[PDB]
């Protein structure tokens, strides 16, 4: 998710 | 003229990072989503949780309100979006179509359309009566970002990790412009700005930059925050003093003059990484939301 970044 | 932002309520209960939050166009409730697959609701003036809304199998990365404030979209690890019924809580669709992560969100401002962005580099438009996919646009060469539409729904404008913003018309598909900048960091945010002219996107080289569309001229940049990692969402704050808001990878809620572009405030309180800033459609509140050394949203209220 968003929350993790990539 | 600064404004005062005091932190008015913390609601937790999500039990992973927040991800998104929005105001409803009729200013009676939050809604956040999260890492935790669920959405919740809340009252936007008490901070009172309202329910809760389950059904996707991964986490959600983006909600978006209809302009009736009667229905939610929302976009999912799981590849799909799902159109949710508020007061009943049920999955009225689910919008499948995307080959990977949906990341992005929103209805048109009639909302009978709902735009979607993904890691598999497409933008959809979905009919929301049906669910059925009406057009996949090529949108992009690596994630999409973000998508919002203008005032009217005439134009959808999308950012990705590709470095580039594009604007596409709604009704044929077509991209009527690709920003021109010389350098290509990703963009991890992009919207409109409420009268539809000028656009704000944000890089993950710690920069805000308000761009004239018509002209494909940048007007404006922001900085001094921290944003070199996740997608953040930005916005225009209207209701008082006409600033620029954005969350921070400093922990921090950031609020600029959107003329001066100096920085009149700077909200402390999160714990982790503030993801997710939404700006109150009529009152000076400010929702925040952050990663999960936190996993709370901030309601945050001005005198201007």
């Amino acid at each position: 998710a968003r929350t993790k970044q990539t | 003229v600064k404004p005062n932002y005091a932190l008015k309520f913390t609601l937790a209960g999500h039990t992973k990072a927040v991800s998104s939050v929005k105001f409803s166009p009729n200013g009676e409730w939050l809604a956040s989503s999260s890492a935790d697959k669920l959405i919740k609701i809340w009252g936007a003036y008490d901070g009172k949780f309202e329910k809760t809304i389950s059904g996707h199998k991964l986490g959600i990365s983006d909600v978006a309100w209809s302009s009736d404030s009667n229905l939610l979209v929302s976009a999912s690890d799981d590849k799909t979006l799902k159109i949710w019924d508020v007061s009943s809580g049920k999955c009225l669709k689910t919008l499948k179509g995307h080959s990977n992560y949906v990341f992005c969100c929103n209805f048109n401002p009639q909302s009978n359309l709902i735009v979607s962005g993904s890691f598999d580099e497409s933008v959809r438009i979905w009919d929301v009566k049906t669910g059925k996919c009406l057009k996949t646009l090529p949108a992009h060469s690596d994630p999409v970002s973000a998508v919002h539409f203008n005032r009217d729904g005439s134009l959808i404008v999308s950012s990705s990790y590709d470095g580039l913003c594009r604007i596409w018309d709604t009704a044929s598909g077509q991209c009527l412009k690709t920003l021109i900048d010389d350098d290509n960091p990703p963009v991890s945010f992009v919207k409109f700005s409420p009268n539809g002219k000028y656009i704000l996107a944000a890089t993950l080289d710690n920069t805000l930059k308000l761009w004239d569309y018509s002209k494909g001229k940048c007007l404006k940049t922001y900085t001094g925050h921290k944003n070199e990692k996740y997608c953040i969402f930005a916005n225009f704050s209207v209701t008082g003093g006409k600033w620029i808001v954005s969350g921070s990878e400093d922990n921090l809620v950031y609020i600029w003059n959107l003329q001066t572009k100096e920085i009149v405030q700077k909200l402390q309180g999160h714990t982790d990484v503030v993801i997710s800033t939404a700006c109150h459609p009529t009152e000076n509140i400010i929702a925040s939301a952050a990663l999960e050394n936190d996993k709370t949203i901030k309601l945050w209220k001005s005198d201007c």
